[PDB]
């Protein structure tokens, strides 16, 4: 019967500032809750939002991916490497109320791009078309990656997704954002002084600071530098690997390419899975709230 | 005036927030990724040395006064182009008010 | 050698979206600051700006009007007819710093049009070009109207700024809008229940509630009602006078009417004194903050 | 739920400010520009026994409760286009929570 086969299909009747309205409705209320997680701001987690719900694709199969919009479920939202997700659907809840037209999948994908941008990230180019599956279908936990792990873990994981070295290591700039939560994944603190702000700093502190691997009260190890920031082991595996490194200092001395590279790699991301027909319009670029006079 | 007086226990409250991780406020305090901020007001911006400034904040040497330092809170680089602080920018304007209100106390 | 002739200037390279952006920056402010005068906010000050700074026009010698800027100067904005409307321009201060390049008249005229538009009123077109001129030349104080008068001073003053009679009630139907202050005027009271909503309601409060002549505790004489609302004696003069209540009724029981003959009618009074070249590009409209979906 | 309990004291605020010179919450309280907020929770629209309701705000009746007010707070006329009540809207969240708070006290 082949791999299911997910064609986008346009929202019946929108076009480009049906969207681009919607990236205000959220760039919008990312500066009114600005007071959300110690005035971080919501910005992080809806990156994170946007990554695990693509995260969850099989390339073998074709399963899972940003295409369903699955989200709304009960069996993967309280998957353990999940934990504090709903703050970034409780975000959303508001604006799909204003736009019932738009699909789930549509919206968590735009509420990712939203967040890179407005916390004054690259242009991420984005597609609509993102159509919503039954209830019955919904991807089995365990889709997403373990933090405690080593480089080959990372690369082997990624090839799920069809991602490269290269790939990786740019979509990991990422954890320069937000933070670890204790009472989520049992990880706690930063990678970087400026954690609501998209910069290369991610790959700076890996390598200029001084990494020591501790114990912190979840009982899980972690790697911690005296100027208190932390990194998963997964992320800390990114300068053990030698391919891994030479990337990393690559966007760690030119962060342009850093920022070339990882729109691309987002795009990839939150487009797996989705065969877009040749008469589907060309991927959006929404102006920043900056660019609109604000 | 052109910005007001606000809450200085609001002002201290955003600042370990949103600033005491890239600066120290207190005497002698301890230079971090940006600059220690102590006695900013009524001193030349790239001013304060032990510090390495980009060349852009020293570019246009303005003197700290309240209403100029909210602009600079609100856009970092708007009004000062190719700055090396990494902040998003206070929009809200209370925030502003309540933040430096804090700054002109302890930077005393 | 013969009166003052000035010309618009449009500020270099500056197009529609430039000034779109002036009109976000302000638009937002008045929704950010909410709490402005007992939550009625900004928007009725700086429509009452725009008008007093345009009001200290005159047709024969064409001195003053929006056009120098010239309210940025000591001798006139110390006018004891002026108080209340530093609030005006400590509103207006941050938004010319982020946009230094728009002259001070540009600016002043622009927070009158955004104003009416966002408290949800008619579309005002808008020319740019004003330009800056020195305190040499500012209007000497007391030529904008007195309150205390009757229609035959309304009429006649605004003979002045070239207004006839359907022009000037409509242009009065602004006084729905915020209230009077003691403190400033020595007149207490709003005329209405929406003082920040552009409504009609000037002119059916006018022709439907009952009046009542009274001291204030400023010992002057006011209009008021037992519903909590006030009218100024000029305000009241217009249906005293029978050539005016004939327009009054008629945009008391039609907003539409109204709406269009507002707008023409402060289109001009913004524009007064100004000679426009036809390399003078058509004015604009500039959408809103709920059009723009922001 | 969407909306959440804040404070029912500022919302009195908001509703002294934005509303009363309207509104109000009494019990059989005197009528205004529009209707009597009294049992505008488990209430249709147009009920108001005594007022005159517009026929755009009865043309569509749906229980007022705590979710569907706030939207309605945030843009009166994209709710209901066509009602006669003339309101900027509570844009901010906040506002909205601590108003609604209140009106299901007063409004008991
Ligand atoms: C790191 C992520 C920072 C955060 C968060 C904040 N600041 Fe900062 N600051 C930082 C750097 C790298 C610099 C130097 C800029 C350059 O071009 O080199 C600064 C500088 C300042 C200054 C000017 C110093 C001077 O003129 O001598 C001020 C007044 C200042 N910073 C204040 C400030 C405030 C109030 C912040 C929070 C609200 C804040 N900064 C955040 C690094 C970082
Ligand atoms: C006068 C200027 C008002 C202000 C300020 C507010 N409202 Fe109002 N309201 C007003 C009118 C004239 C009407 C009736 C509209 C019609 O078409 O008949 C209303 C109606 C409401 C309703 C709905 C009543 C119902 O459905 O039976 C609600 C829930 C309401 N108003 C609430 C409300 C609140 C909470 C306000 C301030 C925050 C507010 N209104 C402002 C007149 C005016
Ligand atoms: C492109 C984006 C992206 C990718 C890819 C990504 N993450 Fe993250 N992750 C984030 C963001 C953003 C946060 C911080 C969110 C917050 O602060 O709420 C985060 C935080 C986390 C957390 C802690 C969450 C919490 O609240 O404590 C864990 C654990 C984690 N990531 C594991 C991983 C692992 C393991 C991988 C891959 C091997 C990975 N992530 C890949 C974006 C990403
Ligand atoms: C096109 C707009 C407009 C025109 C024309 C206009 N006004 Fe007003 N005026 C306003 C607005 C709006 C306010 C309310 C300001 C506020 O609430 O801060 C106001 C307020 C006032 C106040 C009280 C200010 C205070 O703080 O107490 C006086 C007095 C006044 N106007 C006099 C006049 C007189 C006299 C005329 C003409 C004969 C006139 N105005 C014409 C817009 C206008
Ligand atoms: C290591 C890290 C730091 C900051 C935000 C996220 C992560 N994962
Ligand atoms: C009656 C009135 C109401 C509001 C503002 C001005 C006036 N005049």
């Amino acid at each position: 019967t082949t791999p299911l086969v997910h064609v986008a299909s346009v929202e019946k009747g929108r076009s480009y500032e049906d969207f681009q309205k919607v990236y205000n409705a959220i760039a919008l209320k990312l500066r009114e809750d600005d007071e959300y997680d110690n005035y971080i701001g919501y910005g992080p987690v809806l990156v994170r939002l946007a990554w695990h719900i693509s995260g969850t694709w099989d390339k073998h199969d074709n399963t899972g991916g940003s295409y369903g919009g699955t989200y709304r479920f009960k069996k993967e939202f309280n998957d353990p490497s999940n934990a504090g997700l709903q703050n970034g659907f409780k975000f959303l809840e508001p604006i799909h109320k204003e736009f019932p037209w738009i699909s789930s999948g549509d919206l968590f994908s735009l509420g990712g791009v939203t967040a890179v941008q407005e916390m004054q990230g690259p242009k991420i180019p984005w597609r609509c078309g993102r159509v919503d599956t039954p209830e019955d279908t919904t991807p089995d936990n365990g889709r997403l990656p373990d933090a405690d792990k080593d480089a080959g873990y990372v690369r082997t994981f990624f090839q799920r997704l069809n991602m490269n070295d290269r790939e990786v290591v740019a979509l990991m700039g990422a954890h320069a954002l937000g933070k670890t939560h204790l009472k989520n994944s049992g990880y706690e603190g930063p990678g970087g002084a400026a954690n609501n702000v998209f910069t290369n700093e991610f790959y700076l502190n890996l390598l200029n600071e001084d990494w020591k691997l501790e114990k912190n009260d979840a009982n899980n190890e972690q790697w911690d530098s005296k100027s208190g920031y932390m990194m998963l082991p997964t992320d800390y595996s990114l300068i053990q690997d030698p391919k891994y490194l030479s990337i990393v200092k690559e966007y760690a001395n030119d962060q342009d390419k850093f920022f070339k590279d990882f729109s691309k790699a987002f795009e990839k991301l939150l487009e797996n899975g989705i065969t877009f027909p040749k008469d589907a319009p060309s991927p959006f670029i929404f102006k920043t709230l900056e660019e609109q006079g604000l | 005036t052109e910005f007001k007086a606000g809450s200085a226990k609001k002002g201290a409250t955003l600042f370990k927030t949103r600033c005491l991780q890239c600066h120290t406020v207190e005497k002698g305090g301890p230079h971090k990724v940006g600059p220690n901020l102590h006695g900013i007001f009524g001193r030349h911006s790239g001013q304060a040395e032990g510090y390495s400034y980009t060349d852009a904040n020293i570019k246009k040497n303005v003197l700290w006064d309240e209403n100029n330092m909210s602009e600079y809170l609100t856009n970092p680089k708007k009004y000062i182009p190719g700055t090396k602080m990494a902040f998003g920018g206070l929009k809200k304007e209370k925030d502003r008010n309540d933040l430096i209100t804090y700054l002109k106390k302890a930077c005393e």
